[PDB]
C-alpha cells in the first residue's frame, strides 16, 4: 500500500538484538549504536546482503519517539443487532413481507458513492413465533450475503439465542432449518469480514453497511419494521496485513524504487516480515538542521518494527536498548 | 521501620529500594505491606496520592520472615519518567499491630523516603569547578547551588516537601 | 488537619504580643494572618467536602507562600526521618570464594 | 534620566539626617512629611508609579481609583482614541462631539454617558509598610536631607538658636543641590534622545501622537527612495 | 493511622447524603 | 488530620461494595 | 490518600457502633 | 565495634543507642561491657568522668550474640537533662581479647560517639531559610547557621571534643524545645 | 582522604576565631569556606563512586586554588624528600688502574 | 586515602580473577 | 594507585573474615 510520509519514511525489522556488531548473524538483526557522548544515534541492522546502518538521528534533534502496542491497529469488525421493534409488533403480522435491506458503501471501488445493495427476505405467517422468525431470516440473510458464488465476502451473519446470550452460532448457505435447533433466538448478529489482501498490490480495506429496513403495514399505518443498534465489536483483524505493506513501501526508501516492473529484469528484494504475525511499531522521528541562514528543519522518521507476542517482550528489549544507549524517554509500553 | 538502602542505580537505569522491619522484640507482629512512588507532581502532604505512578504489593512475591524484607528495582524507563529530572517519593506501610509495651511514638505504620538523581549535580560541580581552575575566582551561580542544594536538605529533614518541590523546578530543573 | 490550628493560635499570639509589646503591626502582614485564619476555618468547616486532591496540592502550594513571609507565621516542623542522599548499611558476605558465571555472590 | 530608579526605604534619609548633632530629634513622622512636600515641590514624574487602571462611567461620571496624583492620559476602552481636557461649561446639562473629561477629587467627570474609559496615572511607589518609597540615587538623598536641614535650620533660626549665617549657608548649599537634583531628573538618556531625535527630524511632521497614547512620539519617519 | 471522633463525624456527615429511611421508598 | 472528595468516595463505595 | 484494610475495618467498626 | 543507631527521638523524650560488635570473626570473643553516658558538662578529655550521668553493665543480664549486641530506650527525665539544650557523650567499653593478626586501630576497646538534638537547629535555621530565595543580597543567616552546625559536625569527626564543647556552649546551649507530655499522646 | 577534614577543621575553626576577636569576615572568602566544605562533603559521601582519575586530577586542581586565597584555607604539608636537584652520593671505586677497551672501569 | 572508579575497576577484575 | 599485590592479598583476607 501507500502512505503518506513526512519526507521520508525508512523501517526496519527488529528480528533480535546482539549488543554489538560483531554478533550480527542471522538476516534482521538490531543492534541501537551510539557512542558515550550522547549526541548520535543510529541502528547497524543486518540486512540479507550485510551489515547496513541508519541515517544518523541527532539526538538533540528528535520530535517525537513514540513505541505503539500491536493492540492499537486491529480493526474492530463492527456488528448490528437486529430485532423486532416491539413499538410495531412484538410478533411478526401474519401477511406482511419482512424484508431488510443492507447499505454496503466501499463496494469494489473507494468512494462512499460507490455502494452495493443485498437483501433478506421472509413472509411472515401466522402462529410463527419471533424465534422461528429470526430462524427464517438469518437463514435468508445468509443465502444471499455467506453465498459461495459472490465476488468479495460481505459480512458474518450470526444467531443469538436467548439461553446462552454471549455465543454466536454461525449461519451460511449450507445450514438448513433443522440444524438450527432452538426456540429461544432474540437477534440477528450481522458482522463485517476481512476483505482479502495481496501483498503491496491490494491495500488492507473493508466494506462497510447500514442495516435498513422496509415498511410493513400494521392497522393500517406503514410503520418501520425493525432497530439496528451498533453492539460493540468481539472480531478484530490482527496487524499482520498492515506491517506486511508497510515494510514493502519503506524499503523502496532504501532501496529500488520499482517493484517489479518488467519481470526478466527486476532485483528481488528478500522481505523480513512474516505477515501471519503481529508486530508493535516504534517511530523515532526526528530533523536534520545547519549552521547558517538556511538552517531548518528537513523532517524525517525512523521506523522500527518488532514481533509481539502477547506481553511485547520482544519490542521492549529493544526500547530497554535505546534507552541505555541513546539515553531517550521512550516509554516501555 | 526503617530503610536498608533508597539509591538511583549508577547507571541511571533502575530506582532501587531495600526496605526492612526494625529487629526490636515488639515488631514480631509487624509486616511489610506495599510500596507506593510518587513524583513531585502528584505528591500530597496526607499521605500517597490519588492514581500514583506505581503501587506494589507485597504478598504478591512471595508465597512469615521473607515479608519483614524486601528489595525492589525498578527500571525507570518502564515508569515512563525522566531518571534526571524527577525526584521520586517512596512510601511503606506496615499492615500490623504491634505490643502494647512500646514506647510512645514509635509506633508508626507509615515512613518516606525522598530520591533524586546526583549525576547531575555532580556533573555542575565539575563544571564550576573547572571554571575555578581558570583564574581561581569562585562563581557566584556554585554557592547559590550550594545554598540551594542547602536549603533543599533542610526542607527534606523538616518535612516541608511543598517548598522543597518549589525550589527543586524553580532551580535544578528550569 | 490539626496542625493549621496550631499555626492559626501561633500567628494570632504572636500578633497580639506584637501589639502588647508595640502598639503596631504591618497591615501587610495582617492580611496574611487574616488568609491564614480564614483559610484554616474554610478547611475545619463545612466547605471542607469541595475539595479534591489538586485542590489540595493548590491549598497548601498557595499557604507555602504565607510560611516564613512574617515573623508570625513559621515554616512548619514535621517528623521526618529522609534525606536527599541516605546511608548504605547493607553488608557483605560471599559463599566460600565463589562467583557466579559473571560476578559475586553472597548467602 | 540616565540613571535607574532603585528604591530604598525612608529611614535611609535618618542614617545621613543624624549625623549632624543639631538634627538628633528628627523622627520618621517629621521624615514622611518633609519627604512628601519635598517629592511635590520637585513635580519629578520619574520618582511616581505609572499605572493602567479601567474604570466604567454611569452617567457623565466615573470613580477614580485611591492612589492617583496626576493622570498622564484617558481614553475610551473600545476605540483606544484619548481624551482631551473639558472646555464645556454645561456637559451634564442639557437644554430644552469630540470627546474630553475633567477630573477634581475622586470624580472623573467624562463627556460620555456609558461607556468604560482607560486612564494611565501617576502614584506613589510604597513600602512593605504604608510608606513612601524614595529613590536612592545620592543626589536625590542629599538634595532631601539638605531640605530637611533646611526647614528644621529654619525653625531654630525663628527660635534664634541658629546663627544666621548658619541658615544662609545651608539655602545656599540646597538651591544647588535642587538645581542639581532637577536636571538629574529631567536630562534625557541617550535611549530618549533617540525618540527626541525620531521626533524633531521629520520631513512630513506627525501632529497626532495625543490620539494614540503617544506611542508614536518617538519613531523613526522613514522616506522612501525614488 | 489513627481516626478521631471529629473525622468519623465528617464520615457520618458525607454517608447522610447518599442514604434515606424507609419513608422515603 | 484532613480528608478529600475523593477519600469519601473510596470509603463510600467500599462500604457498599461489602453490604 | 491511600487506605489500608484495616483502617476501613476500623471504620464499619465505628458505624456499626451505633447500629 | 561500631553504633547502628544512636539518635534522640524526635518527641524529645527517648535517648536512643544501638551497639553491636562488629560481624568480622576478628571480634568474635571481644564483648560489650558497659555504656557510659556523659554530658558537657561532666566530659574529661581521657575516658567517661568518674562522676557520669549514667552507667549500664551489659554483663548484668542474660550472658553470646545478646552481649555482642546491645540496645537502649533511655527516657530522659529520668536523667533530670534537658533534651535539647544537652549533647551526650556514650561511651562503650568492651570485655574481651581480639585474636591476632587483625590489623592495629580496629583492636580498639573503647569508642565514643556524641549526641545532639538536631531539630531545634532546624527550627533556627527555617528563620533564614528564604533567604536562599531573594537574590541581590547574600544570605547571612542561613550561611551563618549552616556553618555553626557544621563547625560542631567536624570538630566531632576529628575527636577535637573540647573545642566542640565550646561551640556547642556558644552557639546552642540556649536551645529551646517543647517537653514532652507525660501522658502519652495515643495514636497508631 | 582523611586530609580535607582537616584542612576544613582548621578552617571554620579560624573562621569562628576570627568572628571572636572581629564581627565580620569577607563573604568572598566565605565562598571559598562554602566551596571547601561542600567538597569535603561530596568526597567523603556516596558521591564520590561517581569519580575518576581525570575528576580526581581537575578537583584537586580547582581546590588548589583556595590554598593561599585566604588565611583561613593553607596551603597543606606533606611528606616529601624529594627536590629538583638531587644528589650525588656515589662512589668512585677503580680497579688495576684499569680502563676498558674505550672507557674507564670501576668494580 | 580516597579511590577513584579505576581502583574499584582494578580491585573487583583482580578479584573475580582469583574466584 | 598500583594496589601492589599485598594489597589484594589484604584485601581478600577482610573480605573472606566475614564470609
Amino acid at each position: 500500500m501507500v502512505i503518506s510520509i513526512n519526507q521520508v519514511r525508512q523501517l526496519y525489522v527488529a528480528k533480535a538484538l546482539k549488543a554489538n556488531t560483531a554478533a550480527l548473524t542471522t538476516a534482521g538483526d538490531i543492534v541501537p549504536k551510539a557512542d558515550t557522548a550522547k549526541t548520535t544515534l543510529y541502528f547497524q541492522s543486518m540486512s540479507p546482503a550485510g551489515i547496513v546502518a541508519s541515517d544518523k538521528i541527532n539526538l538533540k534533534h528528535v520530535l517525537y519517539a513514540k513505541a505503539t502496542p500491536s493492540e492499537a491497529l486491529a480493526h474492530k469488525l463492527v456488528r448490528y443487532s437486529v430485532t423486532l421493534d416491539a413499538d410495531v409488533s412484538a410478533t411478526p403480522v401474519a401477511g406482511q413481507n419482512y424484508i431488510l435491506r443492507l447499505a454496503f458503501r466501499q463496494y469494489i471501488g473507494l468512494s462512499e458513492e460507490d455502494q452495493y445493495f443485498k437483501y433478506g427476505e421472509v413472509i411472515a405467517r401466522s402462529g410463527m413465533t419471533a424465534s422461528d422468525f429470526y430462524k427464517k431470516m438469518a437463514i435468508s440473510l445468509a443465502k444471499n450475503l455467506e453465498n459461495k458464488t459472490e465476488s468479495t465476502p460481505l459480512v458474518n451473519i450470526y444467531l443469538i439465542s436467548a439461553a446462552a446470550a454471549s455465543t454466536d452460532v454461525p449461519v451460511t448457505s449450507a445450514t438448513k432449518e433443522s440444524d438450527l435447533t432452538a426456540t429461544d433466538y432474540n437477534q440477528i448478529i450481522i458482522e463485517e469480514t476481512e476483505q482479502p489482501w495481496v501483498l503491496g498490490m491490494m491495500p488492507q480495506a473493508f466494506i462497510p453497511f447500514t442495516p435498513q429496513f422496509l415498511t410493513i403495514t400494521v392497522d393500517g399505518e406503514d410503520r418501520l419494521w425493525g432497530v439496528a443498534t451498533v453492539v460493540t465489536p468481539t472480531k478484530t483483524v490482527p496487524d499482520g496485513h498492515l506491517i506486511a505493506d508497510l515494510e514493502y513501501f519503506c524499503m523502496g526508501a532504501r532501496g529500488d524504487i520499482y517493484r517489479g516492473m518488467g519481470y526478466p529484469n527486476i532485483i528481488k528484494t528478500t522481505y523480513l516480515v512474516d505477515p501471519g504475525a503481529v508486530y508493535d511499531v516504534l517511530d523515532i522521528h526526528y530533523f536534520y538542521t545547519g549552521s547558517n541562514e538556511s538552517v531548518q528543519k528537513s523532517e524525517k522518521t525512523i521506523t522500527l518494527v518488532a514481533v509481539d507476542d502477547g506481553s511485547h517482550t520482544a519490542m521492549n528489549a529493544l526500547i530497554g536498548a535505546i534507552n541505555t544507549a541513546s539515553g531517550l524517554t521512550i516509554a516501555t509500553l | 521501620m526503617h530503610f536498608n538502602e533508597l539509591r538511583i542505580s549508577q547507571d541511571n537505569r533502575f530506582l532501587i529500594i531495600d526496605v526492612s522491619v526494625d529487629n526490636q522484640d515488639y515488631f514480631e507482629d509487624v509486616l511489610l505491606d506495599s510500596i507506593v512512588i510518587d513524583t513531585q507532581d502528584t505528591f500530597v502532604m496526607n499521605g500517597p496520592s490519588d492514581n500514583p505512578l506505581y503501587i506494589y504489593n507485597v504478598e504478591d512475591a512471595y508465597d512469615t520472615q521473607q515479608m519483614k524484607n524486601v528489595r525492589l528495582e525498578l527500571n525507570i524507563q518502564d515508569l515512563k519518567v525522566s531518571p534526571c529530572s524527577t525526584m521520586f517519593f517512596v512510601y511503606v506501610k506496615s499492615k500490623g499491630t504491634p505490643s502494647t509495651d512500646t514506647p510512645c511514638g514509635f509506633d508508626k505504620d507509615q515512613i518516606l523516603g525522598t530520591v533524586i538523581n546526583l549525576q547531575p549535580i555532580y556533573k555542575q560541580t565539575l563544571k564550576y569547578l573547572k571554571e575555578v581552575e581558570c583564574d581561581c575566582n569562585i562563581p557566584k551561580g556554585f554557592i547559590d547551588m550550594i545554598l540551594k542544594l542547602k536549603a533543599i536538605e533542610l526542607c527534606v529533614r523538616t518535612g516541608n516537601y511543598p517548598q522543597a518541590i518549589k525550589y527543586w523546578n524553580k532551580f535544578f530543573i528550569k | 488537619m490539626d496542625k493549621m490550628l496550631e499555626i492559626s493560635e501561633e500567628a494570632i499570639t504572636r500578633y497580639f504580643t506584637t501589639l502588647s509589646q508595640f502598639g503596631y503591626k504591618k497591615y501587610s502582614d495582617v492580611d496574611k494572618i487574616i488568609v491564614l485564619f480564614f483559610m484554616e476555618e474554610m478547611l475545619a468547616g463545612e466547605m471542607s467536602y469541595y475539595v479534591t486532591q489538586d485542590d489540595y496540592r493548590n491549598i497548601v502550594n498557595a499557604l507555602y507562600c504565607l510560611a516564613g513571609s512574617t515573623c508570625m507565621i513559621d515554616f512548619p516542623m514535621f517528623e521526618s526521618y529522609d534525606t536527599l542522599v541516605h546511608s548504605n548499611n547493607r553488608t557483605f558476605v560471599p559463599r566460600i570464594t565463589e562467583d557466579s558465571i559473571l560476578r559475586s555472590t553472597e548467602d | 534620566m540616565v540613571n535607574n530608579i532603585n528604591w530604598v526605604k525612608l529611614p535611609v534619609i535618618l542614617d545621613r539626617l543624624l549625623r549632624h548633632p543639631l538634627l538628633t530629634d528628627l523622627n520618621l513622622e517629621t521624615a514622611i512629611q518633609y519627604t512628601l512636600d519635598f517629592i511635590s515641590a520637585m513635580g519629578l514624574p520619574n520618582v511616581y508609579v505609572d499605572k493602567i487602571e479601567t474604570i466604567d462611567i454611569k452617567e457623565y461620571r466615573g470613580e477614580l481609583p485611591c492612589d492617583l496624583i496626576s493622570i498622564n492620559q484617558v481614553r475610551l476602552h473600545k476605540n483606544g482614541i484619548a481624551l482631551r481636557a473639558m472646555t464645556d461649561n454645561f456637559n451634564a446639562y442639557p437644554t430644552h462631539g469630540e470627546p474630553s473629561f475633567k477630573t477634581q477629587g475622586r470624580v472623573i467627570f467624562t463627556s460620555i454617558k456609558h461607556e468604560k474609559v482607560d486612564i494611565s496615572y501617576k502614584a506613589i511607589m510604597l513600602d512593605d509598610e504604608g510608606l513612601p518609597l524614595i529613590p536612592d540615587n545620592p543626589i536625590f538623598l542629599k538634595t532631601l536631607e539638605l531640605y530637611i536641614k533646611k526647614e528644621w535650620f529654619t525653625i531654630l533660626f525663628d527660635m534664634g538658636k541658629i546663627s544666621p549665617a548658619v541658615l544662609n549657608n545651608t539655602q545656599q548649599e540646597y538651591a544647588f543641590k535642587a538645581g542639581q537634583c532637577n536636571n538629574e531628573f529631567v536630562i534625557p538618556s541617550v535611549s530618549e534622545m533617540e525618540a527626541i531625535t525620531n521626533m524633531w527630524n521629520q520631513l512630513i511632521p506627525r501632529v497626532t501622537e495625543f490620539r494614540r497614547g503617544f506611542k508614536n512620539l518617538g519613531d523613526k519617519e522613514y522616506i522612501r527612495v525614488h | 493511622m489513627f481516626f478521631t471522633q471529629e473525622d468519623y463525624r465528617k464520615i457520618e456527615k458525607w454517608l447522610l447524603a447518599n442514604s434515606r429511611k424507609d419513608t422515603d421508598f
